[PDB]
Protein backbone atom coordinates (compact mmCIF):
# COMPACT_ATOMS: atom_id res chain seq x y z
CA UNK A 1 0.00 0.00 0.00
CA UNK A 2 1.19 3.72 0.13
CA UNK A 3 3.33 3.24 3.04
CA UNK A 4 5.53 0.63 0.44
CA UNK A 5 4.92 2.13 -2.57
CA UNK A 6 5.72 5.83 -1.37
CA UNK A 7 7.94 5.77 2.05
CA UNK A 8 9.91 1.78 1.54
CA UNK A 9 10.23 2.63 -2.31
CA UNK A 10 9.42 5.68 -4.18
CA UNK A 11 6.00 7.01 -5.72
CA UNK A 12 5.23 8.81 -8.12
CA UNK A 13 2.80 11.80 -8.40
CA UNK A 14 -0.05 9.86 -9.98
CA UNK A 15 0.63 7.29 -7.56
CA UNK A 16 -0.05 9.43 -4.97
CA UNK A 17 -2.36 11.04 -6.23
CA UNK A 18 -4.77 7.64 -6.88
CA UNK A 19 -4.77 7.30 -2.79
CA UNK A 20 -7.26 10.53 -2.27
CA UNK A 21 -10.54 10.05 -1.80
CA UNK B 1 22.58 11.65 -0.90
CA UNK B 2 18.92 13.24 -0.90
CA UNK B 3 16.86 11.17 -0.69
CA UNK B 4 13.19 10.87 -2.35
CA UNK B 5 10.99 8.46 0.18
CA UNK B 6 8.35 10.13 1.75
CA UNK B 7 7.64 8.94 5.62
CA UNK B 8 5.58 9.76 8.43
CA UNK B 9 4.53 13.42 8.29
CA UNK B 10 6.12 14.10 5.05
CA UNK B 11 3.71 11.79 3.41
CA UNK B 12 1.26 13.06 5.37
CA UNK B 13 2.28 16.43 3.90
CA UNK B 14 2.19 15.31 0.89
CA UNK B 15 -1.19 13.97 0.90
CA UNK B 16 -2.64 16.95 1.97
CA UNK B 17 -1.02 19.11 -1.12
CA UNK B 18 -1.58 16.83 -3.55
CA UNK B 19 -5.45 15.64 -2.81
CA UNK B 20 -6.27 19.06 -1.89
CA UNK B 21 -10.07 19.37 -1.68
CA UNK B 22 -10.42 16.10 -2.33
CA UNK B 23 -9.20 15.22 0.70
CA UNK B 24 -7.95 11.34 1.88
CA UNK B 25 -8.79 9.02 4.73
CA UNK B 26 -12.14 9.39 4.09
CA UNK B 27 -15.76 7.87 3.05
CA UNK B 28 -18.25 8.82 1.03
Amino acid sequence: GIVEQCCTSICSLYQLENYCN
Amino acid sequence: FVNQHLCGSHLVEALYLVCGERGFFNTP
